[PDB]
């Protein structure tokens, strides 16, 4: 049996750690809800 | 049980100790997660039961106690924040400019941040704190790293 536990409020936080890149990717989405890279 | 808005861990005891299988969003009395976290099963909050109301394996989304409530959309320009809730670790905001998933049916925001699979369902926010979608469904890239769609449901 799965259970839930509160972890926080949903808030924008100024001077959060700013990271990650912004890749543009050709993808396909199959009937099972799995994305794949189209090449 | 607990019906306050905010972000929640999704846990199981069916494995060793207590294992975090993902995360969700409680808004307007509705619990919002990704389908691959719960596989559509019921959930416990305290002594209370949360029953599935709506889901779609292809969208990889599921709502509990009521219909999908989250309707905000990435502007296609601005940074966003992943409210990551990793297993055993505190909720942490990570701010990023999303990339783009190009598909035959349209472009979708994408976030290139690496977290364990148990982080699936963590909400992605705009500058006003609105949930513009959930983290946890995407693709493994050349680097071995994971890039998640910004997955948003429809509100009726
Ligand atoms: C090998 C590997 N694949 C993905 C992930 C992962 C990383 C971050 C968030 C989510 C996931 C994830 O598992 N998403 C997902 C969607 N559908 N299913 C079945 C599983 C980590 N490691
Ligand atoms: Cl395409």
């Amino acid at each position: 049996d799965m259970y839930i536990e509160r972890a926080g409020d949903i808030t924008w936080e100024k001077d959060a750690e700013v990271t990650g890149n912004s890749p543009r990717l050709d993808v396909a989405l199959d009937e099972s809800g799995d994305f794949s890279l189209v090449e | 049980g607990e019906t306050t808005d905010g972000v929640y861990r999704v846990m199981t005891r069916r494995l060793l100790g207590s294992t975090q299988v993902g995360v969700g969003v409680m808004q307007e009395g509705v619990f919002h997660t990704m389908w691959h976290v719960t596989k559509g099963a019921a959930l416990r909050s305290g002594e209370g039961r949360l029953d599935p109301y709506w889901g779609d394996v292809k969208q990889d989304l599921v709502s509990y106690c009521g219909p999908w409530k989250l309707d905000a959309a990435w502007d296609g320009l601005s940074e966003v924040q992943l409210l990551a809730v990793p297993p055993g670790e505190r909720a942490k905001n990570i701010q990023t400019l999303p990339g783009i998933f190009k598909t035959k049916d349209g472009d979708i925001g994408a976030v290139a941040l690496d977290y364990p699979a148990g982080t699936s369902g963590s909400p992605i926010l705009d500058k006003c704190g609105r949930v513009i979608g959930l983290y946890g469904n995407g693709v493994v890239i050349k680097n071995g790293s994971y890039v998640s769609a910004i997955t948003q449901g429809k509100r009726e």
